[PDB]
């Protein structure tokens, strides 16, 4: 489908977004356990203490 | 001779009068009589003129317009054969394309068009099935009150 | 010699051997071709079906029938273990066929991808195994083949495993399965089934589920309301309906 | 691309993976070390 | 639900197709002629035609070619229907016994297609093949022949151009090829295909189109020495061969299309033409050393108008004609001093197309006479009829009759005549109207290439002679004529209806009622009157004159000033064509509204729509049998009996009987040639057949049905068609199965099959009474 | 609040927009799909979803 | 015309000849109704109409407010001029009217004791001609654009439904099985319409702006790929490659099902063979349609050419199929007119506008 | 014949404008206007395009625009100019390659990435190599028009000079005018390609009716 295909892009799109770059606005943060999201390759490198 | 029954429309049309000039108006009523493509070339005038923009302009050319049609038979086949526009461009069915200004000027033609249908469908309404749905339309559709 | 509808001409002394039910399905599976829809033979186990599809075979290239004249390059998808019961039969009943297999044992001592090729060129029946089609699916998957059927196809069900995948890209109509339970543990896998032989019929797969998986399976527990039940049955009859033309179940 | 329509990754990358190498060192991409296609 | 029984008073006359070949042996050299239902076998002697054998199909004969396949003794028969049944039949003579079996059969009609305009079109390859028929339009349906079917299959291969004129297969070609000349907005075109039948499909033919003669109406396949085809048009002729590009123009052809053609000689280097005029012509091919050098074009004569003719050896050519009666002639090799080669052997009569007919009861005996408008423009002849067999006599008119009526106090028939002039105008040939005892032109004051001019013509009812000839003003058209006397008055008069005619309007809207009185052996000019249309029909109504203007039917009173004076009019017609009365009721026929029952209310003085059927049917006449029951015949060949019904629903008449009679019924007429069944109507029809049709009794009803079902499992009909399958009742958008009727001929057909075939038959009383019955029934014709 | 409402007719969602002719004190909502047009006086309070409302009642109110 | 009367009399010319000039010469002389009139039920402008197909006499009409009425055509009445009535009325109070408009209503052929509707609110009723009940009901997901039911077809009896999904559904209504769907297409689904020819030649034309002709038996989705420039190279399928360039709101067969007519939202109108999709290159000039939803229009049968009355802005233009000539322009309409139906009876034209009038042409003398 | 019409509309065309780098470009609606039998003309036009003579492009200014170029115009000036502007630059063997095989060989309007790597070898670089010529402009991923290069320049005079004549019909009284008055008027500035040659192009279009009366052919705008 059309729009199944849609939001199968908009997963994938989604998902290496949040690799590189998790805090958009807007959009929600990719979920991990203990009730935290994840941290992007952008976090890793972004202030003090980066 | 089509230079001066564009001549006297134009005097008719955009002096604005209340009232039509009554001897230039027999004169129109004449040459117009003596041929029948030449009075297609006056409601060619007349359907152009009803485009300009001027409430006034257009009451003086749908006065002409209703002049002709209670006069002339051919007339009334040409005329309603686009009822539709002349409806909307007189009435202003579409509010998409309102009326130009003057408001008075607007008020007058909606008065006097309303008047002029109750009156066309009253005389030639059966002879000419068009006129007589084009009314019914008005009257529901529109709901255009036949009484003010 | 036994006449078919149109232009179907079966050798007569083959057409002995058959029984009546035999028979009855070589009829139906040539009114298959005819429409281009796939189908499955539900016959229960051993009421002899290599026999139905090996007459059917050789009647339609004896026959002549019209890219194909009559036969076109043929592929069987089997267990490993029926391989050479394949081949016998094959020789024994229609020894003018070239079967050739795909296989590590084989027959053939050379690149495999050679002999896939030459049996395309050649209007032969290749067989081989489910891992060579799951290995070897863009080599198979490019040479214009006429048939597809599927022994014991019913390992298919999982709708996508490798194998499914694989085996769902073949581009003829002409699709057989062979299996006598071509259902095993839930509609799924009938949902894979007719996925494989005729994509379209039942719908797309989340709403197959909620149109018959749900109403039918969760009406048979125990549990189950009067009113549910007789939901369920009308569904199931209305699916019977749907695929009727499409399984052909005789039992033993 | 509203003039709303959804504009997608592949014609981006097909636009781009035409562009010259002087245009795109006008643009400043250098063109040798970054190519606008494999943004 | 109403009960009647037609029967055959006098077989079809007219052929609408003839072959010749070797169809009864090898060696017999046999001239088959297919009439409308009867396909007439005879041999080809040295001198005549030997009668052999004549059968019954059940179908209108379209198509009729005779070929021989590879491995074939003698040429087999190939006959397609009109309701597309098909069948291959074969003779086999057992002695005395005449076998005309049914090697293969079967049906083509396609579930919807538009049907040509130019009629079936069947064509077989030379070389036995297949069969290539053009049913409907775009299409092109092939049956093969080498393929050995019981069923005829066929396949369809579809045509790129839609409007085709006429079809052919060449000579000379290795595979089977096509050409054809079809009509596209550019012009008329001619191309050629090659069938392929394992492709199922056409393919480029041996050479390219062409660009022909805007009215190239026929194609000539010319066998192999010369191979191509010879195009006809109306005014040219040409042949090509793909690059031979001859073109001829002789202007004798220009007068009359041709419409007709028959090959000579075997290798194709005699051919004939005969166009609508019934000149014959000789088209002779020249060969050059082989290959065509030149093409020739001469008048060999005149003949009857030859709908078909074929060459049958020694100069011996049969002319079969639909519009006159049939020839045999002998074509000389020198002329007869009148510039005519040709010079008539036999004549068979043909009641032709009968326009118009009138019982008499001449003589005044106790047996009814009947007088016909037979014939066409140059056949025009009246025939009447008399049991003596069926007499026949013959009154040459060599114009065209429209419509006839009898004044027995004037002792004398108003037949209405019209000829064609040419030019002010002039005539083509002495006919009737210009040949008269005396003449008269009508000069009326209410108005003020080849043209029609019409005539009264009074003729002595004793001596058959033009008594009088009243014509007609210029562009009038006479169309109909009652003889009566009107009002209170005692004059009997002849009452014409006309119209003005001219080119320029498809509606004729000037007409004019003109009331003459035929005495002292004049025709003086009693009255007139202007209408605004033509009058297609008038008819006496209780001392009134009903006429029929264009859609306005009104009761005209004669006035004592000796005028026409309207009553009343009724308007609810699309055209109201023919009018029948009895009593206070009125039956309309309407050109396609199918009836109108108008009573004609007296106390009132107007009409009152009583009822009316909505089914549209082409009507092309119409009869009232009884005070509710009314017959009526379409066009496409059928008749139905719409009877009243039993609120709003009472004015719907209800079509209670439904039957296909296979031919086109001109006219209905109350009478009878003879001196159980109640009342009696003939009619006539185009192809010459006369028919009968009666009432009968419930009980008798049943039992006659259950006869024809016996009959039907033991009659074995000659291309296996089922018997209930030829007369339901049929139309381009309907198909019903036949009610209410009893077939006459195949029940009048239980006498001449064997006793054991009665006792099956009558398998369940004894076959004798059914003898005795069915003589009584043969006994009303 | 937002502007665009299902179509009362043709049920298509988002099919309807509305003008506010703040000159006259009328605003019209209009079916893209189906062309339904429905007029209506507004006020200086007036907004979108109030003329919406005003087109559910004349339809229902019609519909009686 | 006497002369077709003595050609035809005379056995000159066979009567097929009078019959199709004759019809026509009326079809060309057709004008609004001089006498009739039909009766005014509708509150809302009428979206289609279906005359039946056995006797040519009860007309469905389905409104956009979501009534049907049930016409006679029938003048029962002795007058000369007289008017349509309304036999009966899936009203609004009826506890089965559709919540919406009516999009599409179809008689059931071979049979009037039946009739078919669909409606925007995603359902296709099943009703009773004579109960007047709905003996069915199939629920969709989206928004039904059209259907219509095989006009030949004596074994099966499927429903093509046309959705703004963009899988064509096709129902049963032996066994009623809904399951099954075509998939191929990209967008909405604007019409759907079966071969008269052919019992299983289905041709859907969808948003995206491709017609498809599927075969409904077979199991590779399409079979033929209308294309504008028809080149030579091939494609799979998919509603792609432009049949127009704009949404394609409409399909007709002609009489006899070989070509197929197509109007589209790009103001044109191709005919197009159907046995290989080939555009023939017929062009009928500019025709205008800007309708969002299932355009419906018309040819007609029994008449020596063949016509197309295709709804034009708010008149109906008539062309000659082969050949594009403008015949005619019809002009009674006030607002956009959305279905027209023809009577080849009589060869009459009944046409329904937004302005919720339903108008009758008929030929003039 | 729509040959002939053809033709003499492409002696119109004034090359001097364009400096003779463009060959000379004919609206297929003014092939309409010539020849009113449409449906023949598109016949005939097909048959010309089937043979070879002329070819087809879709100029995309206006979704019916269909430009028709005499091969040998197209090919005369495309090889002159970009070889010469190219004379070095790579993609000239490319071009050469493009105009020796397909344009011989298929006139297809539109050319789709298979047939270009498969029938004709053609690689991704020698694509890019086309397109960065002008000589194709893309239609879709992997899916390109035909085209000439710097069509851009006639095109946008075309499109001006258009809205002036249909602005000056507008403006003339009536909404109307005469041909013969509009042909003899002076041509506005921006109108640069001639008048004549843009009142083809409206009268073939639909986009003015064509009177045809007693003083001679009046144009009339249709009622919007
Ligand atoms: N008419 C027959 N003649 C000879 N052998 C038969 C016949 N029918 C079935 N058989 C044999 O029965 C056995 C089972 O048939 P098979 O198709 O191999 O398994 P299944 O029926 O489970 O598909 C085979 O060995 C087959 O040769
Ligand atoms: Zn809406």
């Amino acid at each position: 489908a059309a729009h199944v295909i849609a939001e199968d892009v908009k997963l994938l799109q989604f998902h290496v977004a949040t690799m590189v770059d998790n805090e958009l606005p807007g959009l929600p943060r990719a979920m991990q356990k203990s009730g935290r999201p994840l941290k992007s390759l952008k976090q890793r490198l972004k202030g003090k203490e980066g | 001779m089509d230079q001066k029954l564009s001549k006297l429309v134009e005097e008719l049309t955009t002096s604005g009068e209340p009232r039509l000039n009554p001897e230039k108006m027999k004169e129109l009523k004449k040459i117009c009589k003596s041929s029948e493509e030449q009075l297609s070339r006056a409601y060619r005038l007349l359907i152009a003129q009803l485009t300009q923009e001027h409430a006034e302009i257009r009451l003086s050319a749908f006065q002409i317009v209703e002049e002709l049609f209670v006069r002339s038979h051919q007339f009334r086949m040409l005329v309603v054969s686009n009822f539709q526009e002349f409806l909307e461009l007189t009435l202003g069915t579409d509010p998409a394309q309102p009326l130009p200004p003057p408001r008075e000027a607007a008020q007058r033609l909606r008065q006097a068009t309303t008047r002029a249908v109750e009156g066309w469908n009253e005389k030639f309404g059966e002879a000419y099935k068009k006129l007589a749905l084009g009314y019914h339309f008005l009257r529901h559709n529109k709901k255009v009150d036949f009484q003010d | 010699d036994a006449e078919f509808d149109e232009g179907f001409k079966v050798p007569g002394f083959l057409f002995k051997k058959l029984f009546k039910y035999q028979q009855t399905g070589v009829r139906w599976l040539w009114e298959l071709h005819c429409q281009q829809a796939g189908g499955i033979l539900g016959d229960e186990m051993g009421l002899g079906k290599t026999i139905q599809i090996i007459a059917f075979l050789a009647g339609l290239s004896y026959s002549k029938i019209r890219r194909f004249e009559g036969l076109g390059p043929t592929v069987i998808v089997c267990p490993t273990t029926v391989m050479h019961q394949w081949v016998k039969e094959f020789h024994t009943w229609w020894p003018p066929f070239r079967v050739a297999i795909l296989h590590e044992t084989g027959s053939y001592t050379h690149k495999k991808e050679k002999l896939i090729r030459d049996v395309a060129h050649c209007h032969g029946i290749l067989i081989t195994s489910y891992s060579y089609i799951r290995l070897m699916q863009d080599d198979i998957s490019r040479y214009d083949w006429h048939y597809v059927i599927l022994d014991e196809g019913h390992k298919i069900r999982n709708p996508n495993a490798a194998v499914t995948l694989a085996c769902k890209q073949f581009r003829t109509p002409h699709r057989i399965i062979l299996s006598g339970s071509p259902m095993q543990n839930n509609l799924r896998e009938l949902w894979s089934l007719f996925d494989f032989i005729f994509p379209g019929k039942l719908g797309t797969l989340p709403v197959f589920m909620e149109q018959f998986s749900v109403p039918i399976t969760m009406g048979g527990y125990s549990n189950a309301s009067p009113v549910q039940v007789k939901t369920a049955y009308k569904c199931a009859c209305v699916l019977r309906d749907t695929i009727n033309p499409y399984l052909l179940r005789r039992m033993k | 691309a509203e003039w709303k329509i959804l504009l997608s990754p592949e014609r981006v990358h097909e636009i781009f993976k035409r562009i010259s190498d002087e245009e795109c060192f006008v643009l400043g991409m250098e063109p040798r070390y970054a190519r606008p296609e494999w943004m | 639900m109403s009960y009647n029984y037609v029967v055959t008073a006098q077989k079809p006359t007219a052929v609408n197709g003839c072959v010749t070949g070797h169809f009864t042996s090898a060696e017999d050299l046999n001239l088959l002629i297919a009439k409308n239902t009867r396909l007439e076998i005879y041999v080809v002697t040295a001198e005549g035609l030997r009668p052999v054998k004549e059968v019954g199909m059940y179908g209108k004969i379209a198509v009729m070619e005779l070929f021989r396949p590879k491995g074939e003794s003698k040429d087999l028969l190939f006959i397609l229907t009109a309701k597309y049944n098909a069948c291959i039949l074969e003779y086999k003579q057992s002695g005395e016994s005449i076998d005309i079996i049914t090697r293969a059969h079967g049906n083509v009609q396609d579930r919807i297609g538009r049907p040509s305009e130019t009629g079936i079109i069947g064509i077989i390859d030379p070389e036995c093949r297949m069969i290539g028929l053009r049913l409907y339009d775009g299409l092109f349906k092939v049956i093969p022949l080498d393929r050995d079917n019981k069923e005829l299959k066929a396949f369809n291969i579809r045509l790129e151009e839609l409007h085709v004129i006429d079809v052919k297969f060449l000579y000379g070609c290795q595979a089977p090829t096509i050409c054809f000349v079809y009509q596209d907005p550019q012009g008329r075109h001619v191309k050629t295909y090659e069938v392929s039948l394992r492709e199922k499909e056409f393919n480029k033919g041996p050479w390219k189109q062409e660009n022909v003669e805007a009215e190239a109406s026929m194609v000539i396949a010319v066998p192999e020495p010369f191979g191509g085809a010879i195009i006809i048009g109306q005014e040219s002729i040409t042949y090509h061969n793909g690059d031979k590009y001859l073109a001829i123009a002789p202007p004798i052809i220009k007068q009359s299309t041709i419409v007709c053609h028959n090959r000579v000689d075997p290798n194709g280097s005699r051919y004939l033409l005969g166009d609508m005029e019934g000149r014959l012509f000789m088209l002779l091919l020249e060969k050059e050393e082989v290959t065509l050098k030149d093409l020739r074009v001469e008048l060999l004569g005149e003949t009857s108008i030859a709908e078909c003719l074929t060459y049958l050896d020694n100069g011996v050519v049969f002319v079969g004609s639909r519009l006159g009666d049939s020839q045999l002639v002998k074509l000389n090799v020198d002329s007869n001093e009148q510039g005519s080669y040709v010079v008539a052997m036999e004549t068979f009569t043909n009641l032709g197309p009968i326009v118009d007919m009138c019982v008499v009861d001449l003589e005044r005996q106790g047996q009814g006479q009947l007088v016909t408008c037979s014939g066409a423009f140059k056949e025009g002849s009246l025939r009447i009829i008399r049991n003596g067999k069926l007499h026949i006599r013959t009154v040459p008119l060599y114009e065209s009759p429209r419509k006839i009526c009898y004044q027995e106090v004037s002792q004398c028939f108003g037949v209405l005549s019209s000829r064609i002039e040419v030019q002010g105008t002039t005539a083509l040939r002495p006919s009737a109207s210009t040949q008269a005892l005396s003449s008269s032109v009508s000069s009326s004051k209410l108005f003020s290439e080849e043209v029609e001019v019409h005539n009264l013509l009074i003729i002595d009812q004793h001596t058959f002679e033009v008594l009088h000839a009243h014509q007609f003003l210029q562009n009038e058209y006479a169309l109909s004529l009652v003889s009566c006397k009107l009002g209170k008055d005692p004059n009997t008069y002849f009452i014409v209806g006309t119209a003005m005619v001219y080119p320029e309007e498809a509606e004729p809207k000037q007409g004019r009622i003109v009331v003459f009185q035929y005495s002292d052996g004049k025709l003086q000019t009693v009255a007139e009157k202007e209408v605004k249309g033509a009058v297609y029909s008038m008819v006496e109504f209780n001392g009134k004159l009903l006429a029929s203007i264009n859609s306005t039917v009104r009761l005209y009173e004669w006035t004592t000033e000796k005028e026409l004076r309207t009553e009343c009019n009724h308007y609810n017609n699309i055209m109201a064509l023919y009018l029948k009365t009895k009593g206070d009721f009125i039956l309309v026929g309407d050109l396609m509204r199918s009836v109108l029952l108008l009573a004609y209310k007296p106390m009132e003085g107007n009409f009152e729509e009583i009822a009316r059927d909505f089914n549209p049917n082409w009507m092309s006449a119409v009869e009232i049998l009884d005070d509710d029951n009314f017959l009526g015949a379409e066009n496409a060949f059928n008749l139905f009996v719409c009877q009243k019904d039993s609120d709003e629903e009472r004015q719907h008449l209800q079509e209670v009987g439904l039957f296909h009679l296979g031919e086109f019924v001109n006219v209905f007429c109350h009478g009878s040639l003879v001196m159980p069944t109640q009342g009696s109507v003939l009619f006539g029809t185009v192809n010459g057949m006369i028919g009968l049709v009666t009432s009968l009794s419930e009980s008798w009803y049943n039992l006659l049905l259950d006869m024809q079902n016996r009959l039907n499992k033991v009659i074995k009909s000659v291309g296996k068609i089922e018997h209930s399958f030829w007369r339901s009742f049929h139309t381009e958008r309907k198909t019903e199965p036949a009610t209410g009727f009893i077939d006459g001929d195949l029940i009048e057909s239980f006498l001449d099959i064997s006793r054991p075939k009665m006792q099956e038959v009558v398998a369940n009383a004894t076959a004798d009474d059914l003898i005795k019955v069915v003589e009584e029934l043969t006994r009303i014709h | 609040l937002e502007t665009q409402f299902t179509c009362p007719f043709c049920n298509h969602e988002k099919s309807c927009d509305v003008k506010m002719d703040r000159a006259r004190n009328t605003g019209v909502i209009s079916c893209t799909v189906c062309l339904e047009e429905f007029q209506t006086p507004i006020t200086y309070l007036s907004e979108p979803v109030d003329v919406y409302s005003d087109w559910i009642d004349a339809c229902e109110a019609a519909n009686q | 015309m006497l002369g077709f009367l003595s050609a035809r009399q005379t056995g000159l010319e066979d009567p097929l000849r009078l019959r199709r000039a004759e019809s026509t010469r009326r079809v060309l002389g057709l004008e609004l109704n001089k006498d009739r009139d039909v009766e005014r039920i509708h509150g809302g402008g009428i979206n289609t109409l279906d005359i039946e197909p056995v006797e040519g006499r009860y007309m469905l009409s389905g409104g956009s407010d979501g009534v049907i009425v049930l016409y006679d055509l029938e003048n029962s009445s002795r007058q000369s001029y007289y008017t349509c009535k309304a036999v009966c009325s899936i009203g609004r109070d009826h506890p089965d009217v559709h919540r919406y408009s009516v999009e599409t209503v179809q008689w059931y052929p071979h049979d009037t004791g039946m009739f078919t509707s669909s409606s925007f609110d995603k359902t296709l009723k099943v009703w009773d001609t004579n109960t007047l009940q709905t003996a069915d009901v199939f629920n969709f997901e989206e928004t039904v654009y059209s259907h219509h039911m095989s006009p030949v077809s004596t074994k099966h009896c499927l429903v093509a439904v046309g959705t703004r999904g963009p899988k064509v559904q096709l129902c049963d209504l032996k066994s009623g099985s809904c399951s099954h769907i075509l998939q191929g297409h990209r967008q909405e689904i604007l019409a759907v319409s079966w071969s008269p020819r052919y019992d299983y030649i289905l041709a859907t034309a969808s948003a995206d702006s491709r017609v498809k002709l599927w075969d409904v038996r077979r199991a590779s989705g399409c079979l033929i790929t209308l294309d504008q420039h028809n080149g030579k190279k091939s494609q799979a399928v998919e509603s792609a490659n432009t049949a127009h360039n704009g949404k394609v709101n409409g399909l007709c067969f002609t009489s006899d099902g070989l070509h197929l007519l197509t109007v589209g939202t790009d103001n044109r109108m191709r005919l197009w063979n159907s046995s290989n999709g080939e555009n023939t290159l017929v062009n009928y000039g500019k025709v205008c349609n800007n309708s969002k939803k299932g355009l419906k229009f018309t040819v007609s049968c029994g008449c020596s050419s063949e016509f197309v009355f295709v709804p034009y802005g708010s008149t109906i233009a008539v062309y000659t199929v082969y050949s594009g000539e403008q015949i005619t322009m019809l002009k009674g309409h006030y607002k956009t007119v959305d279905c027209c139906v023809f009577q080849s009876n009589f060869q009459e034209l009944y046409s329904g506008s937004r302005d919720c009038n339903i108008l009758a042409w008929v030929p003039s003398l | 014949s729509a040959r002939a019409a053809v033709s003499e509309l492409m002696q119109l065309f004034p090359r001097g404008l364009f400096e003779d780098a463009l060959p000379p470009i004919v609206l297929r609606s003014q092939v309409y206007s010539l020849v009113p039998d449409r449906t023949v003309a598109d016949r005939q036009l097909k048959e010309l395009q089937e043979q070879g003579e002329i070819r087809i492009v879709q100029l995309g200014f206006d979704l019916d625009a269909h430009g028709i170029i005499f091969t040998e115009d197209y090919r005369t000036r495309v090889c002159d100019c970009v070889l010469k502007a190219c004379d070095g630059r790579p993609y000239a063997g490319a071009v050469q390659k493009f105009l020796a095989s397909v344009l011989p060989a298929c006139g297809d309007l539109s050319f789709q990435q298979d047939q270009m790597t498969q029938t004709f070898g053609f690689r991704d670089s020698e694509i890019t190599h086309l397109v960065n010529a002008g000589v194709l402009t893309v239609r879709d991923a992997g899916s390109w028009w035909l085209a000439v290069p710097g069509a851009g320049r006639f095109i946008k005079y075309f499109v001006k000079g258009r809205q002036a004549v249909l602005s000056m019909v507008r403006k003339a009284k009536y909404r109307e005018l005469l041909l013969s008055e509009l042909l003899g008027r002076r041509a506005p500035v921006v109108v640069r390609l001639g008048l004549t040659y843009h009142v083809h192009d409206l009268i073939g279009a639909q986009l003015v009716d064509c009177i045809s009366t007693t003083s001679g052919t009046l144009l009339r705008l249709p009622e919007t």
